[PDB]
RNA sequence: UAGCGCCGGCCAACUCCGUGCCAGCAGCCGCGGUAAUACGGAGGGCGCGAGCGUUACCCGGAUUCACUGGGCGUAAAGGGCGUGUAGGCGGCCUGGGGCGUCCCAUGUGAAAGACCACGGCUCAACCGUGGGGGAGCGUGGGAUACGCUCAGGCUAGACGG
RNA sequence: CUGGUCCACCCGUGACGCUGAGGCGCGAAAGCGUGGGGAGCAAACCGGAUUAGAUACCCGGGUAGUCCACGCCCUAAACGAUGCGCGCUAGGUCUCUGGGUCUCCUGGGGGCCGAAGCUAACGCGUUAAGCGCGCCGCCUGGGGAGUACGGCCGCAAGGCU
């Protein structure tokens, strides 16, 4: 399946800050906080020269790894948007941030998508009413996600839930709090989501 | 001789490397109506029925680019390029909708036609096409 | 002032050592030497010039270059007339394309003009004089009116740029409008302005080269009219 | 300033008699992003300082770029002796498709978007030159209309 | 349940022992002869992920059979030289025909699939619905610049006095 | 006895043209057959020397062959290692042969340096290797190999493919 493995390894190795499990990654106990170079045997000694090849092998990679999805999960969609129309960057991005998991955490329903899919995968989530188990579910505009009412006397969920009444929530998205019911307005585009990523050197990467 | 409009645009082409203010041709109603086309798009300053020794001719009066400094001062070329393109080789023979655009439209390529000499633009507002004389920028 | 009975001065000359580029500006060649159509003579006159006082009203510098040994002294004439850099002896390279390394010769030149303005120690070995003395006269044979150009020039004249293709080519690299006079054999094209007459009689060189500078003075502040010449 | 880029850097050799002595080449360009690039080539007896020589002519030798959108105006073929370089217009969403030499050459002028390809004695050096030239070579509607 | 390939360059990923042109890896250039980032093991690391690798074969890179789109002085390639059949090709001007050639209309060009839109299995893969074209050739009409054909002139190629 | 070729006059025919897979003919030397011829020279051969050896380089002899006639043989560093025709693109100096008006101008060949341009460089450059059009031959890593097989040619050695 996915990852599902160390993680802030990925952090480190990249050199940023990847937010992937939820509250310490801003607590001072992170690593890259701590320890913000490579991991393993030769982190401290020093880095040398990339290969342009090598730094296109990042972007990705980062980006992939900030998801946590299959590289062929991760082709099809840039195969996607790249036969599809426009400028296949922001579609990808799109494409990719259309999916169910994300969303949910983009709705602020838990800390780490790696949570976002579990409760997905576990199907505590709903859409338009329908249960969908479905962590690969490419929501489009207008689905109206409802957490499950079975699932509504979940605490988890409130101590998530709980700090966000207010909190901001994308442009291309809302939270009828209380409700558990938020909803997917729009389709975004680059400047939506200030990625510590460089789409276009993903594009250079399957260019090969 | 085989071909006189390669022949032609050839003389072209290699006066215009010297930098010749003018430069001759044997004429023939399709060399002039080509020519015709070379000045109304400007790559040439246009021509004049003239006559050698008893033959009729066309001198043709060329337009280049202006001096430059640098080492090279030589004025660049109006005429870059000019190449035939449908020969008696391999005559070469287009449907509208496959007519070529020079250089992304900075060029462009002379059509004999059922409605006289076009360009490129002209055979495509006419709806039409046919051998392609030559291309040219 | 472009006069017109220069005809009996220069009036052009050489073989058919001539260059295919220079056609343009001959009519014959009656005499087994080609002609100089001294009409379009005065129409780059009446050009070049109209470049010459431009610089001249606007404060820029001009080079003379002239080599030969016809053209040999009257270099030093009309430029000082001008007062302004000129290269009487050698053409030595990079004297614009490498400048900064150049002029950086002329320091040590200006310095032993310090040096030898006198004492600072006289008391240096005898070897030490007459070899920087020489060192020195030398430093000022090649020196003397380019230690005058203490930045790049706005141009330059030249007598025979076939002679000075060398001085010729860096200028034409460095954009620094380049005009000249030349016969026959030059190759004009790359002129930048041209005066197409005779590049070894002196008596022609003269007049043009004296005729230039007075466009100088007549708009470099103030007039004069005779200035030396040789018969 | 501008921003550089070293595409290559290579230890020549010399032959005399108790050894073969060295010598290293640097291939840099430079870029605005912004219708300005330059590449000089360095050689210097050791790595650092053949880089920087050549950075110096690298701005001695530009050229204007009359970039659109990200793109080029029209397709451009140049051949350098032997290696010949293929320039094409491509579209916002395209992204440089280029080896190294032209990709390091075309990204420094700022380009976003263009086809390419490499054919012949793709030499680094030699497709570099001839990479230029292309540029040199590029032009306007206008630059076209001015002289007609 | 976590397994596999890889870590000298290409090509992302490093050190330690054993060994000592031996036992070995190898797709190419090449690794090893007592300080091996190149074998083996281990630590660690790189990439995918119920997959991972290898072999085989096809296209790609191969612009290396080159119509797009290559080339023959010395790198492989001008026939030893001529004459001449078939064939390919063919200078200026006028007219007829309308073969190539071009335009429009029109019938066929089944459906499946490919491509865009959307809809059902909780997604996708899969399948359904509609939409949107062509080349190619059959039928009718038209235009005549270049190619061709039939006819009439000319003299700038050739032949001749 | 005969061919090709050039210049002038600008008299005649009025595109009759270029190229040329096949085919055909020519094809230096050596070599073959038949019949002559045979001074000089000269493969093999003998001898004398140099060498460690010297079936060679140098020397003394010397047979075919080199010469003529008629037949074959058809290869080569048969080279400009550059196919043929035409048109376009600065010139300078030398030389062959023509025509003029005789300073010089113009045609056709033979060399040289060089405009731009080409070219991987050395180099070419109005005798292109430059910009072009037509047609033929030809190349597709090295060796194996111009070998094997088959077919054709040949008296044979051997040639072509
Ligand atoms: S945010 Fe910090 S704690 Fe979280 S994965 Fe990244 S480095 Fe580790
Ligand atoms: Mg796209
Ligand atoms: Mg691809
Ligand atoms: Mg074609
Ligand atoms: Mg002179
Ligand atoms: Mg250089
Ligand atoms: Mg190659
Ligand atoms: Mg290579
Ligand atoms: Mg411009
Ligand atoms: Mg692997
Ligand atoms: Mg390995
Ligand atoms: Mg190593
Ligand atoms: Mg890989
Ligand atoms: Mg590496
Ligand atoms: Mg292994
Ligand atoms: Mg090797
Ligand atoms: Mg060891
Ligand atoms: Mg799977
Ligand atoms: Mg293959
Ligand atoms: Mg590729
Ligand atoms: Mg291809
Ligand atoms: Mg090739
Ligand atoms: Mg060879
Ligand atoms: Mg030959
Ligand atoms: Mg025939
Ligand atoms: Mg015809
Ligand atoms: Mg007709
Ligand atoms: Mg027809
Ligand atoms: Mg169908
Ligand atoms: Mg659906
Ligand atoms: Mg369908
Ligand atoms: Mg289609
Ligand atoms: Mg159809
Ligand atoms: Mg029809
Ligand atoms: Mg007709
Ligand atoms: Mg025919
Ligand atoms: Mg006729
Ligand atoms: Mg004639
Ligand atoms: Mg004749
Ligand atoms: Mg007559
Ligand atoms: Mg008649
Ligand atoms: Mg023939
Ligand atoms: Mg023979
Ligand atoms: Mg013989
Ligand atoms: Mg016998
Ligand atoms: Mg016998
Ligand atoms: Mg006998
Ligand atoms: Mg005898
Ligand atoms: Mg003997
Ligand atoms: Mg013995
Ligand atoms: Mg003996
Ligand atoms: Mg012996
Ligand atoms: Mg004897
Ligand atoms: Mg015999
Ligand atoms: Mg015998
Ligand atoms: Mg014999
Ligand atoms: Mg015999
Ligand atoms: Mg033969
Ligand atoms: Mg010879
Ligand atoms: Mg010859
Ligand atoms: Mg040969
Ligand atoms: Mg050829
Ligand atoms: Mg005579
Ligand atoms: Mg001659
Ligand atoms: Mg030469
Ligand atoms: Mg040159
Ligand atoms: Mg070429
Ligand atoms: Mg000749
Ligand atoms: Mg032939
Ligand atoms: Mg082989
Ligand atoms: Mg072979
Ligand atoms: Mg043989
Ligand atoms: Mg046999
Ligand atoms: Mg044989």
């Amino acid at each position: 399946g996915r990852y599902i493995g160390p993680v802030c390894r990925l952090c480190r190795r990249e050199g940023v800050k990847l937010y992937l499990k939820g509250e310490r990654c801003y607590s001072p106990k992170c690593a890259m906080e701590r320890r913000p170079y490579p991991p393993g045997q030769h982190g401290q000694k020093r880095a040398r020269r990339p290969s342009d090849y090598a730094v296109r092998l990042r972007e990705k990679q980062k980006l992939r790894r900030i998801y946590g999805i299959s590289e062929r999960q991760f082709r099809n969609l840039f195969e996607e948007a790249s036969k599809k129309k426009g400028v296949t960057g922001s579609v990808f991005l799109g494409l990719l941030e259309s999916r169910l998991d994300n969303v949910v955490y983009r709705l602020g329903f838990a800390v780490s998508r790696r949570q976002a899919r579990q409760l997905v995968r576990h199907g505590h989530i709903t859409v338009n009413g329908r249960r969908v188990d479905l962590p690969s579910y490419r929501v489009r505009p207008g689905d109206e996600i409802a957490v499950a009412e079975k699932s509504r006397n979940l605490e988890l969920i409130r101590q998530n839930l709980e700090a966000m009444k207010g909190r901001k929530v994308g442009p291309w998205l809302s939270l009828d709090v209380e409700g558990m019911k938020g909803k997917f307005l729009r389709l975004p585009d680059r400047e939506d989501l200030a990625l510590p990523v460089n789409e276009q050197l993903v594009i250079e990467f399957y260019s090969r | 001789l085989t071909d006189p409009i390669a022949d032609m645009l050839t003389r072209i082409r290699n006066a215009t490397r010297v930098y010749k203010e003018s430069t001759d041709v044997p004429a023939s109603r399709f060399k002039e109506e080509i020519l015709r086309i070379l000045a109304r798009e400007g790559f040439i300053k246009g021509y004049e029925r003239v006559d050698v020794d008893g033959k009729p001719y066309l001198r043709v009066y060329l337009k280049y680019g202006p001096r430059r400094q640098g080492p090279d001062p030589r004025p660049e070329q109006v005429i870059h390029h000019i190449r035939r393109i449908s020969k008696p080789g391999r005559r070469v023979y287009v449907g509208v909708k496959e007519i070529p655009r020079v250089r992304r439209g900075l060029g462009i390529a002379i059509l004999s036609t059922s409605k006289g000499v076009l360009t490129d633009r002209e055979a495509r507002k006419l709806g039409v096409g046919g051998e392609l004389i030559c291309e040219v920028w | 002032v472009k006069e017109l009975l220069e005809a009996g001065v220069h009036f052009g000359h050489e073989r058919k050592r001539w260059n295919p580029k220079f056609a343009r500006y001959i009519y014959a060649e009656r005499n087994g030497i080609h002609i100089i159509d001294l009409q379009k003579t005065m129409e780059e006159l009446e050009r070049t010039f109209r470049f010459i006082e431009d610089l001249a009203m606007r404060g820029g510098t001009i080079l003379f270059v002239g080599t030969k040994k016809q053209a040999q002294d009257i270099v030093r004439m009309e430029a000082e007339r001008a007062g302004m850099p000129y290269v009487n002896q050698r053409w030595l390279g990079g004297m614009l394309t490498n400048f900064k390394t150049i002029s950086q010769r002329v320091h040590r030149l200006e310095e032993l003009e310090a040096l030898f303005a006198s004492p600072e120690i006289e008391e240096r070995p005898k070897k030490e004089q007459v070899r920087l003395k020489h060192e020195l006269e030398r430093l000022q044979k090649y020196l003397s009116g380019f230690r005058l150009l203490k930045r790049l020039p706005d141009a330059i004249f030249v007598v025979d740029p076939t002679k000075e293709a060398i001085a010729v080519r860096e200028a034409r690299k460095l954009f620094i409008p380049v005009i000249a006079l030349a016969d026959t054999d030059s190759d004009p094209d790359l002129v930048d302005y041209i005066i197409p007459g005779n590049d070894d009689a002196i008596r022609s060189i003269q007049l043009i080269l004296s005729r230039a500078v007075d466009l100088i003075i007549q708009a470099r502040g103030g007039v004069v009219e005779p200035s030396p010449s040789y018969a | 300033d501008f921003e550089e880029k070293m595409i290559l850097i290579r230890r020549t050799a010399r032959m005399q008699a108790g050894g073969r002595r060295f010598r290293f080449g640097a291939l840099v360009v430079v870029g605005d992003r912004q219708g300005r690039v330059g590449l000089g080539f360095g050689k210097a007896p050791e790595v650092p300082l053949a880089v920087q020589k050549a950075g110096y002519y690298a701005r001695r030798n530009m050229v204007e770029v009359p970039l659109q959108n990200g793109t080029i105006p029209h397709e451009i073929e140049v051949e350098f002796g032997a290696s010949k370089i293929v320039l094409k217009p491509a579209a916002p969403g395209t992204g440089v498709i280029a080896g190294a030499v032209p990709r390091a050459i075309l990204e420094l002028a700022g380009v976003t978007d263009i086809l390419t390809k490499e054919l012949g004695s793709r030499n680094p050096i030699n497709i570099a030159y001839a990479t230029m030239e292309a540029l040199r070579q590029l032009r306007t509607k206008a630059d076209v209309e001015r002289l007609r």
